[PDB]
RNA sequence: CCGUCGCUAGUACCGAUUGAAUGGCUUAGUGAGGCCUCAGGAUUUGCUUAGAGAAGGGGGCAACUCCAUCUCAGAGCGAAG
RNA sequence: UGAUUCAUAAUAACUUUUCGAAUCGCAUGGCCUUGUGCUGGCGAUGGUUCAUUCAAAUUUCUGCCCUAUCAACUUUCGAUGGUAGGAUAGUGGCCUACCAUGGUUUCAACGGGUAACGGGGAAUAAGGGUUCGAUUCCGGAGAGGGAGCCUGAGAAACGGCU
RNA sequence: UGAAACUGCGAAUGGCUCAUUAAAUCAGUUAUCGUUUAUUUGAUAGUUCCUUUACUACAUGGAUAUCUGUGGUAAUUCUAG
């Protein structure tokens, strides 16, 4: 029904190309699933050559990783910020793929605290050896480390959740992080 | 059309076949096998036309269920089954253990070779990648893919396959002045030495080849499989043994000899 | 009308045919997946209990 | 031999009828039917030790020398629907 | 490899944790720690991504019959391109958002007609040609029309459905 | 031995027809480093465990059809208990 056919768009120059044979299936192209956050919610669809490809629904959670660390942990999400496509997606708060949102964060946090073991936001003798072998090695980019004491991380959801069914996305750093900042402020 | 076509209707069927233009309305569709429905040969056509150890369709599936044939060690009990080039086919009664390798004109001859040669098969190298686990494996354009092949064995290379085992005995390195026989259009069947290899950037490796007349010819690389070194191939070729005369010349060897 | 009487555990069942209305009227503006009495519905069966469930229009 | 005006046939041309018909596009309004979707929950059951009558309801009066025990009021927790 | 963010292998997590043989026919072997113990043959089907084969969608280049009594068309309702998303098995204005104003055209765009399915080929036959090709082969469409979808590896199937 | 039925697979091939369709289809030619691919033959998974002093294995569960029975209908390759 709703398809992908090259047969309709008129043409390169304009002229009205005839409908050429009833469009096929191999053409198809289901209806968006524009998951929102609002209980977990997962309905698979059979695709060509069977192969099922879930649709994320309202999905909560999901792991968004950090670059510097090199880590990722079983993390909520609480809102969707900033989706550079379109403002709609924003309103309806329907995460996808490079929107921007707010991540828990406390999962994050709790890592911390295992792996450097110096806390953000503002026991054991040969354990100590080692956090002392560690940490000083990432000293974060200030806005990271506000939004962690907020306890809501900035990332950008990279997973595309209509195709993959899970929610998984990126902590931003650095330039681009910067940039998504600026967007967001200029849009409140 | 909607899916895969299941027939193949006679004049359609692939010349090198040698079938009857009359005589039925399709041809057996070569299934699903280890070589390319055209540069195939399914086991109809070789029990009934070309050796005519059975009379008909019926005959041929009788002596497939009855298992005395084997194209390449293992059974098989599908009348189209494609038999390619350089697979052997043993009949055990009868003994008649022939491998399947093109004529001089390009269809498939019936080589009646023997018992201690046909137990290998020689076989081409398609592809050189490693797969899951990362182990590094072989693949043929004859069929087989062959895990842990000897780190010097790349692509177009050949292959001496155990057959039995289905493992590796040796390998000929593709290069300059080293036997080879033709697998492609014009030029199938006949057999040379290789002197270039015109590189070509994507469209197609060339490959100038002389055979034992010092004629030469060009074929692509897809198209050639390395048999052996110059004098000394690795499998038995039939009476003409890849020359290809021209056509005066085979009209004077037909009228020259006349034995009654 | 007619009526569609089977026991389970003996495995043993019925026709009975109804003319008389009275008796047919006692399943009317009842939905399949219901229990009903014995006695109402006649003078034959009494102390027992049926169980709706199926029917034909 | 050329025109006008006559008679007899036929071809097309224009042409009021607010003509008629078929199809192709098409405004506005409606909009069947499926697909996803928000819910919705007929029914079907598992696991909970949840008290039985049970005549060795686990190898001889007894929390059976208590057995997937006799089995429904449980109710909780699901899964499919 | 002509060429990669390739093959592929590690570190990190998630996962409404796929898969990981409570499978059927013959045959009934080998060690005694003498239990019926532990063991082992010929096959069937399934099941993972990688091959292959059968294929599959697209896709590059070049090539169509008549018409100017069709010279502008496309672009409100995607036209051309971009960026991002969405979708798709995947590429892609395929669809959405935001922006730019492109894109085609007398080397006939666009429109109209075809008593046009395309090609292999057919008839004619000095050479060049001209006409025909519904029709045994290859492709493509369609199953009264138009729509929509289930199942399925593969259908927008019509000897399926709505 | 085997009716019936559930599971499997097949029914998307073939056959027909030429209505549309004029850079569309189609012809040769490339490409998929741009993808799916039952079937095919080749391949192949000690890590399911989650603290490690008493735990599901020489075989786990309840269904549904054939049937047999209780039927409706003016009827339909109709199917309710
Ligand atoms: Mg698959
Ligand atoms: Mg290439
Ligand atoms: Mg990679
Ligand atoms: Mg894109
Ligand atoms: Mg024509
Ligand atoms: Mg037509
Ligand atoms: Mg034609
Ligand atoms: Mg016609
Ligand atoms: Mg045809
Ligand atoms: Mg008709
Ligand atoms: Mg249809
Ligand atoms: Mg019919
Ligand atoms: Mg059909
Ligand atoms: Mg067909």
């Amino acid at each position: 029904g709703i398809s992908r056919d090259s047969r309709h768009k008129r043409a390169a120059t304009g002229a009205k190309r005839a409908q050429f044979r009833k469009k096929r299936k191999f053409e198809l192209g289901r209806q968006a699933a524009n998951t929102k956050i609002g209980t977990k919610r997962i309905h698979p669809v059979r695709t060509r050559g069977g192969n099922q490809k879930f649709r994320a629904l309202r999905i909560e959670t999901g792991n968004f990783s950090w670059a510097s660390e090199g880590v990722a942990r079983k993390t909520r999400i609480t809102g969707v910020v900033y989706h550079p496509s379109n403002n709609e997606l924003v309103r309806t708060n329907t995460l996808t793929k490079a929107a921007i949102v707010q991540i828990d964060a406390t999962p994050f946090r709790q890592w911390y605290e295992s792996h450097y073991g110096q806390s953000l936001g503002k026991t054991s003798k040969n354990t100590e050896r080692k956090w002392a072998a560690r940490a000083a090695e990432a000293k974060i980019e200030h806005a990271v480390d506000s939004q962690f004491g907020a306890g809501r991380l900035y990332a950008a959801i990279s997973s595309r959740p209509g195709q993959s069914g899970r929610c998984d996305g990126y902590i931003l750093e650095g330039e681009e992080l910067a940039f998504y900042l600026r967007r967001l402020t200029a849009k409140k | 059309a909607r899916g895969p076509k299941k027939h193949l209707k006679r004049l359609a069927a692939p010349h090198h076949w040698m079938l009857d233009k009359l005589s039925g309305c399709y041809a057996p569709r070569p299934s699903a096998g280890p070589h390319k429905l055209r540069e195939s040969l399914p086991l109809i056509v070789f029990l009934r036309n070309r050796l005519k150890y059975a009379l008909n369709g019926r005959e041929v599936k009788a002596i497939l269920m009855q298992r005395h044939v084997k194209v390449d060690g293992k059974v098989r009990t599908d009348t189209t089954f494609p038999a390619g080039f350089m697979d052997v086919i043993t009949l055990e009664a009868t003994n008649e253990n022939f491998r399947l390798v093109y004529d001089v004109k390009g269809r498939f001859a019936v080589h009646r070779i023997t018992d201690e040669e046909a137990s290998y098969k020689l076989a081409k190298v398609k592809k050189v990648q490693l797969g899951k686990k990362g182990i590094p494996y072989v693949v043929t354009h004859d069929g087989r893919t062959i895990r842990y092949p000897d780190p010097n064995i790349k692509v177009n290379d050949t292959v001496k396959v155990d057959l039995a085992t289905g493992t590796i005995t040796d390998f000929i390195k593709f290069d300059t002045g080293k036997l080879v026989y033709v697998t492609g259009g014009r030029n199938l069947g006949r057999v040379g030495t290789i002197v270039h290899r015109e590189r070509h950037e994507g469209g197609f490796d060339l490959v100038h080849i002389k055979d034992s007349l010092e004629n030469t010819f060009v074929t692509r690389l897809n198209n050639v499989f390395v048999i052996g070194e110059p004098g000394r191939p690795w499998i038995s070729l039939p009476k003409g043994k890849g020359i290809k005369l021209t056509i005066s010349e085979e009209r004077d060897r037909r009228r020259a000899q006349h034995g009654l | 009308m007619k009526l569609n009487i089977s026991y389970p555990i003996n495995g043993t069942q019925k026709c009975i045919e109804i003319d008389d209305e009275h008796r047919v009227r006692v399943f009317y503006d009842k939905r399949i997946g219901q229990e009903v009495d014995g006695e109402s519905v006649g003078d034959e069966f009494k102390g027992y209990v049926f169980k709706i469930a199926g029917g034909n229009d």
